[PDB]
């Protein structure tokens, strides 16, 4: 199935405040109205330059992802998800199994990084071995699809992992989401009195 | 005379209302000279005109 990005997928290119003022950038974005794939489903997805998900939610059946290229111990592999009451990340060379379903990997070793803490938005980004994560949540009149509308996504961490990803794939706790691909392009952002950017141009569309 | 985390400068520091995110630490100015800045001790947000 697939759905298209109305305006969405927009995030804070940095961490520094700018207001009142039309600002041009160049990063990797999700371009405007792209062809998105709709999930209802844990397959294994490529992850290119950048992922944009979204999900669609009433009973938190979605709980995290993993991320990495052969998955299978070979290499490393980054795991994140959100439990009952932490959000755990770490990078170790996981055995993860064929169906994970919150049962994951059946082992876990040379690990080297560990950090612990309606639609649902989220972007990732790998850049020189930093893995960027950006999100926003919001109350909309439907779960199946996709809503209108612009929003931000603001910075949730910024982990130092320095590791290669190719695929991703998402964990369930035994709902629909949405899957983009970033691309490299130019940006003109609104930045409001308040510093929040409330509109985006996006300089290839059209 | 200012030097927040490197950040070299002269200016007459003041308490800023402006609103930065959690995740700001600088301003910036149109010729990208910093604007504004957060103080890495207190977390305080400062002005430097
Ligand atoms: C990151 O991992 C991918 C595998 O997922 C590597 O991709 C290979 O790259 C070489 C060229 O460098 C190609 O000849 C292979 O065909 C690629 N394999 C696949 C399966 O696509 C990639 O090289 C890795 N990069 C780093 C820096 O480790
Ligand atoms: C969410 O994850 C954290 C791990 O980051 C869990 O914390 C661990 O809990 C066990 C007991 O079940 C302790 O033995 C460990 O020492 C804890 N680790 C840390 C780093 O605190 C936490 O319990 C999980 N939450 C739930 C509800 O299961
Ligand atoms: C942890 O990672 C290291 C690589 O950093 C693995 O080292 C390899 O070990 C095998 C033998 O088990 C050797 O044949 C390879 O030549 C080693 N690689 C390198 C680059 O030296 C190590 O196996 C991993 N640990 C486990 C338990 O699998
Ligand atoms: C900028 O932020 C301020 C809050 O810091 C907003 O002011 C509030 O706006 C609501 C209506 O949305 C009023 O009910 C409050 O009384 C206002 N508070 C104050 C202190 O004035 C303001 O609307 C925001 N502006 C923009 C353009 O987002
Ligand atoms: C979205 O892309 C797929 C190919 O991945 C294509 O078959 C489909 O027709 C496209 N849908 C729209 C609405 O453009
Ligand atoms: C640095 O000192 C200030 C008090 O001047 C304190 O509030 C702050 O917590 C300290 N830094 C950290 C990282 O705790």
């Amino acid at each position: 199935a697939y759905t298209n990005s109305f305006t969405r997928g927009v995030y804070y290119p940095d961490k520094v405040f700018r207001s009142s003022v039309l600002h041009s950038t160049q990063d990797l974005f999700l371009p405007f109205f792209s062809n998105v794939t709709w999930f209802h489903d844990n397959p294994v997805l490529p992850f290119n330059d950048g992922v944009y998900f979204a999900s669609t939610e009433k009973s938190n059946i979605i709980r995290g992802w993993i991320f990495g290229t052969t998955l299978d111990s070979k290499t490393q592999s980054l795991l994140i998800v959100n439990n009952a009451t932490n959000v755990v990340i770490k990078v170790c060379e996981f055995q993860f199994c064929n169906d994970p379903f919150l049962r994951v990997y059946s082992s876990a070793n040379n690990c080297t990084f560990e950090y612990v803490s309606n639609l649902r938005e989220f972007v990732f980004k790998n850049i020189d071995g930093y893995f960027k994560i950006y999100s926003k949540h919001t109350p909309i009149n439907l779960v199946r699809d996709l809503p209108q509308g612009f929003s931000a996504l603001e910075p949730l961490v910024d982990l130092p992992i320095g590791i290669n990803i190719t695929r991703f794939q998402t964990l369930l706790a035994l709902a629909a989401y949405y899957v983009g691909y970033l691309q490299p392009r130019t940006f003109l952002l609104k930045y409001n009195e308040n510093g929040t950017i409330t509109d985006a141009v996006d300089c290839a569309l059209d | 005379n200012f030097n927040f985390n490197g950040l070299t400068g002269t200016g007459v520091l003041t308490e800023s209302n402006k609103k930065f995110l959690p995740f700001q630490q600088f301003g910036r100015d149109i010729a990208d000279t910093t604007d504004a800045v957060r103080d890495p001790q207190t977390l305080e947000i400062l002005d430097i005109t």
